[PDB]
């Protein structure tokens, strides 16, 4: 019944201004005491409260960001806008808008606080990245199986996928024929501002002599595709 | 300034289990406390509002309790969809505050990680940098520590870790730690070691190579 | 002194 959806730019440069819009249905911002709030979630971290605006144009901001935050509404458009100035990479996060109920009313006057004590419907979230990086395809390097990567009759190998922007990258093994024992790790953002990840696979040490192993890497934003064959170092042969 | 402290920050359990998570507030927030469940890739979903009120459409297995500074969320009988992260939020004071979250995962027998170390490839070294990779494979529980030493010098600030989601089949995690150095620096040293600490190991396990021994 | 919520004073 109630729905909210965030929109905005996926990518913004440092020092610029970020404008996010929340469009909603199922409630009206002229409903007594209703609120629309914003919350964000940095990659791998917890929820962080940003701001709230109410039907009477009352507004509140996170104290540590109140110099950069501005919240506004258009009641006839069923939209709320959040503006964040002077962004930095610290502001990379998924941004959620959310609905807060007004109080229980009788004859339009409040009789109970209860219902207000939660954000009851959330939007799906929008990912925003703050970065000064330019599009760049990855370099692919091998993680060669070895004596140093063995577990009795089990060996590990992989591909190191380095220095790309933006996300995301996709990795398969042997054009998709190898899926078992594959672990493709979430990307990390490096100090350079570029991402990197690794995919590894465990296989039988006995196969290393005969079976071929190739990681297929596709980075669509740079139209870069790479097939990287990974094999034992010469000394292990 | 208001702090909300959730405990535990992590717990494991099994389908059918009953679990309890607590939130403590540094100041009384009356009954103004909500509980949410969030699954990966999804927004938080409201379970309980006003400390103890069950949100419409929420399964009856969820319940909340408490008032003032101390609050509890209870799931009477864990279901598969309840493996997730849980947050509390207080709405008595501005700014509204969320707790740090409590991750609930599938319990299984303790499993020590298999540790592998990977030197940088000659190909990468050609381009001026060296990445050394330590892989911890198929362990449980999730908590694990990795230390890098280069010729016995502790490395700090030049590595990054990545962990997988819990495996749907065997319920384990894997983790990679990546040490980054300049080619020049990599070639000035010999012994590269990562030391792994985990509950399943009687004592910390060290995997290393000596690029000066050939 | 922290500021009170919009509804902190409502029964």
């Amino acid at each position: 019944r109630i729905t909210l959806k965030e929109s905005g730019p996926p990518l913004v440069k440092p020092t610029q201004t970020l404008t996010l819009t929340c469009s909603f249905s199922g409630f009206s911002l002229s409903d007594f005491g209703v609120g629309v709030g914003w919350i964000r979630q940095p990659p791998g971290k917890a929820l962080e409260w940003l701001a709230i605006i109410y039907s009477d144009d009352d507004k509140r901001y996170s104290p540590s960001l109140n110099t950069r935050l501005t919240i506004t509404k258009d009641t006839s458009k069923n939209q709320v806008v959040l503006v964040m100035t002077r962004v930095s990479p610290v502001d990379t996060a998924t941004y959620f808008c959310a609905h807060r109920r007004g109080p229980t009313t009788l004859f339009g006057v409040p009789i109970a606080r209860g219902p207000v004590n939660a954000m009851d419907v959330w939007g799906q979230g929008i990912t925003v990245t703050i970065s000064s990086t330019s599009t760049k395809g990855p370099s692919v390097f091998p993680l060669a199986p070895s004596s140093k990567s063995t577990s009795g009759g089990t060996a590990a190998l992989g591909c190191l996928v380095k220095d790309y922007f933006p996300e995301p990258v996709t990795v398969s093994w042997n054009s998709g024929a190898l899926t078992s024992g594959v672990h493709t790790f979430p990307a990390v953002l490096q100090s350079s501002g570029l991402y990197s990840l690794s995919s590894v696979v465990t296989v039988p040490s006995s196969s290393l002599g005969t079976q071929t192993y190739i990681c297929n890497v596709n980075h669509k934003p740079s139209n870069t595709k790479v097939d990287k064959r990974v094999e034992p170092k010469s000394c292990d042969k | 300034a208001l702090q909300l402290t959730q405990s535990p920050s992590s717990l494991s359990a099994s389908v059918g289990d009953r679990i309890t998570i607590t939130c403590r507030a540094s100041q009384g927030v009356t009954s103004a406390l909500a509980w949410y469940r969030q699954k990966p890739g999804s927004p938080p979903q409201l379970l309980i509002y006003d400390a103890s009120s069950l949100e419409s459409g929420v399964p009856s297995r969820f319940s909340g309790s408490g008032s003032g500074t101390e609050f509890t969320l209870t799931i009477s009988t864990l279901r598969p969809e309840d493996f997730a992260t849980y947050y509390c939020q207080q709405l008595h004071f501005y700014p509204h505050t969320f707790g740090g979250g409590t991750r609930v995962d599938v319990r299984r027998t303790v499993a020590a990680p298999s540790v592998f170390i990977f030197p940088p490839s000659d190909e990468q070294l050609k381009s001026g940098t060296a990445s050394v990779v330590c892989l911890l494979n198929n362990f449980y529980p999730r908590e694990a520590k990795v230390q890098w030493k280069v010729d016995n010098a502790l490395q700090s600030g030049n590595s990054q870790e990545s962990v997988t989601e819990q495996d749907s089949k065997d319920s384990t995690y894997s983790l990679s730690s990546t040490l980054t150095l300049s080619k020049a620096d990599y070639e000035k040293h010999k012994v590269y070691a990562c030391e792994v600490t985990h509950q399943g190991l009687s004592s910390p396990v060290t995997k290393s190579f000596n690029r000066g021994e050939c | 002194l922290l500021e009170l919520d919009k509804w902190a004073s409502l029964w």
